[PDB]
C-alpha cells in the first residue's frame, strides 16, 4: 500500500518557499504557435515559452515511476508550453495543471470550452 | 556589425584548408568574452540550433526514418539541451538515439548510458552528432598530440556505421582532436570545421562531413589539418552573435524522403557516387533500428 508521493512533496516544498527545479530547457521558437499544451515541435504563442518536456517531468527529472500503469511518460520527446509568468517552474506548472482533452490548450491557460 | 554576425556561425574557408601550417598555439584575440543570449536560453540549446541552422544549408540526405545517433547528449545540468534542438530540428518520424557516459533525462526515442565504446548498433545510420568532450584534455603544459579515447571509437563508428549519403558533426577543440579523424573528412563529398557566432570565444570548431563516400576522395594529413584549423582561428577574429537564435521561422529540416537502397560494394559506380554526392542517396539495410550498451560484470 506504500506508494512515494513525489507530486505532493514538491507542491509542499514550493509551499515552504522551496526554490523551482532549475534547468529545465528552453527552447528557441517563433512564438506564433499553436499554444497547445503539449505539443510534437514548440508550439508557444506570444504568451508561453516552450521547453522539452523530458526536462519539465518530476518523474524523469527525480529519477522515479511514473505514476501509472506501464509507467509511460506524456512529456519525454514532447514539447510543453508554459505561460511566461509559471515559466520559472515548469515542473510545478505541469504538476498542478490539466490539459484539456478536447481544445489541447491548459484548462485556465488558453482552454475557452467552457465560454458561450 | 560584421557580415558574418547575422550567420548561425563561420565555416573555414577553403584556402585554409590547402594551407601546410605547422601547429601552434591557439591564442583567440575574443577569449574570455561571451555572447549575449536571449533571456533564459542555456549556451548549449544556443550552439545546437545555430549548427542545426548551419546544417540547413548543406546537402544533407534527409529520408522518411531519418536515422540520427547522438554521442555526448549528457550534462552536468543531467538534461540533454543539444538533443531536445535535434529533435525540434529534425523531421517528425526521424528515429533519434542518444547516449552519454553519465546518466540524464532524455527527449530522444533511446538513450545509452556508458563509455561510446561500449555502444554497438546493428544498423547504419543517416547524420551522427558528437558533443563528447573532456575539459581535461586541455593541457597546455604538454605537446598537442592527436587525441584518442572516444575518438578511436567515432573513427571506427563512421567507417562500419555510417549510410554511404550520410553526414557527419563531431565537436573538437584546439586539445581535443584525432588527426585520423581529419583524414576520414576527405572520405565526404565536402567537409568544413564550422565555429558557432555564440561561442566563437572559443577553440571549439564541429567538423563537418557531408555525404560520405565510403572511400577517400581526396587524401587529408590531420596533424597538417588541424594546424590549419588553428592558423585560421588565431588568424580571423569572429565576432560573438546571438543574432541567428532570434529567427526561427524556416529551422525545421526539410523531410526530402531522399531514396534509400541497399546496394553492395561492386554496384557502387560513379553515376551512384554523384547521387551521395548531392545528398539525393542513401545506401543501406532498411531494417529495424536495434542499439546495446555492453556491460562489464565484475567483482
Ligand atoms: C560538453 S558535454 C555535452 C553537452 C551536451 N551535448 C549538451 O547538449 O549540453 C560533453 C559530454 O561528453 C561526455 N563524454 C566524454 N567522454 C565520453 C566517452 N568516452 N563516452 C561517452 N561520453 C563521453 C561527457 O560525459 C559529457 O557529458
Ligand atoms: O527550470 C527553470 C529554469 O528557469 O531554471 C533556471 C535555469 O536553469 C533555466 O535554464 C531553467 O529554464
Ligand atoms: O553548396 C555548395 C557545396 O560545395 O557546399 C555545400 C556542401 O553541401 C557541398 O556538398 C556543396 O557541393
Ligand atoms: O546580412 S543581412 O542579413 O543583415
Ligand atoms: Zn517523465
Ligand atoms: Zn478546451
Amino acid at each position: 500500500a506504500f506508494a512515494v508521493d513525489a507530486a505532493k512533496a514538491y507542491k509542499d516544498y514550493l509551499a515552504s518557499g522551496g526554490q523551482p527545479i532549475t534547468n529545465c530547457v528552453k527552447m528557441l521558437c517563433t512564438h506564433t504557435g499553436t499554444g497547445q499544451a503539449i505539443t510534437v515541435t514548440p508550439e508557444a504563442n506570444m504568451d508561453q515559452e516552450s521547453f522539452g518536456g523530458a526536462s519539465c517531468c518530476l518523474y524523469c527529472r527525480c529519477h522515479i515511476d511514473h505514476p501509472n500503469p506501464k509507467g509511460f511518460c506524456d512529456l519525454k520527446g514532447k514539447y510543453v508550453q508554459i505561460p511566461t509568468t509559471c515559466a520559472n517552474d515548469p515542473v510545478g506548472f505541469t504538476l498542478k495543471n490539466t490539459v484539456c482533452t478536447v481544445c489541447g490548450m491548459w484548462k485556465g491557460y488558453g482552454c475557452s470550452c467552457d465560454q458561450l | 556589425a560584421s557580415s558574418q554576425a547575422w550567420q548561425p556561425g563561420v565555416a573555414m574557408p577553403n584556402l585554409y584548408k590547402m594551407q601546410r601550417m605547422l601547429l601552434e598555439k591557439c591564442d583567440l584575440q575574443n577569449y574570455g568574452d561571451s555572447a549575449t543570449l536571449p533571456k533564459g536560453i542555456m549556451m548549449n540549446v544556443a550552439k545546437y540550433t545555430q549548427l542545426c541552422q548551419y546544417l540547413n544549408t548543406l546537402t544533407l540526405a534527409v529520408p522518411y526514418n531519418m536515422r540520427v545517433i547522438h554521442f555526448g547528449a549528457g550534462s552536468d545540468k543531467g538534461v540533454a539541451p543539444g538533443t531536445a534542438v535535434l529533435r525540434q530540428w529534425l523531421p517528425t518520424g526521424t528515429l533519434l538515439v542518444d547516449s552519454d557516459l553519465n546518466d540524464f533525462v532524455s527527449d530522444a526515442d533511446s538513450t545509452l548510458i556508458g563509455d561510446c565504446a561500449t555502444v554497438h548498433t546493428a544498423n547504419k545510420w543517416d547524420l551522427i552528432i558528437s558533443d563528447m568532450y573532456d575539459p581535461k584534455t586541455k593541457n597546455v603544459t604538454k605537446e598537442n598530440d592527436s587525441k584518442e579515447g572516444f575518438f578511436t571509437y567515432i573513427c571506427g563508428f563512421i567507417q562500419q556505421k555510417l549510410a554511404l549519403g550520410g553526414s557527419v558533426a563531431i565537436k573538437i577543440t584546439e586539445h581535443s582532436w584525432n588527426a585520423d579523424l581529419y583524414k576520414l573528412m576527405g572520405h565526404f563529398a565536402w567537409w568544413t570545421a564550422f565555429v558557432t557566432n555564440v561561442n566563437a570565444s572559443s577553440s571549439e570548431a564541429f567538423l563537418i562531413g557531408c555525404n560520405y563516400l565510403g572511400k577517400p576522395r581526396e587524401q587529408i594529413d590531420g596533424y597538417v589539418m588541424h594546424a590549419n584549423y588553428i592558423f585560421w582561428r588565431n588568424t580571423n577574429p569572429i565576432q560573438l552573435s546571438s543574432y541567428s537564435l532570434f529567427d526561427m521561422s524556416k529551422f525545421p529540416l526539410k523531410l526530402r524522403g531522399t531514396a534509400v537502397m541497399s546496394l553492395k560494394e561492386g554496384q557502387i559506380n560513379d553515376m551512384i557516387l554523384s547521387l551521395l554526392s548531392k545528398g539525393r542517396l542513401i545506401i543501406r539495410e532498411n531494417n529495424r533500428v536495434v542499439i546495446s550498451s555492453d556491460v562489464l560484470v565484475n567483482n
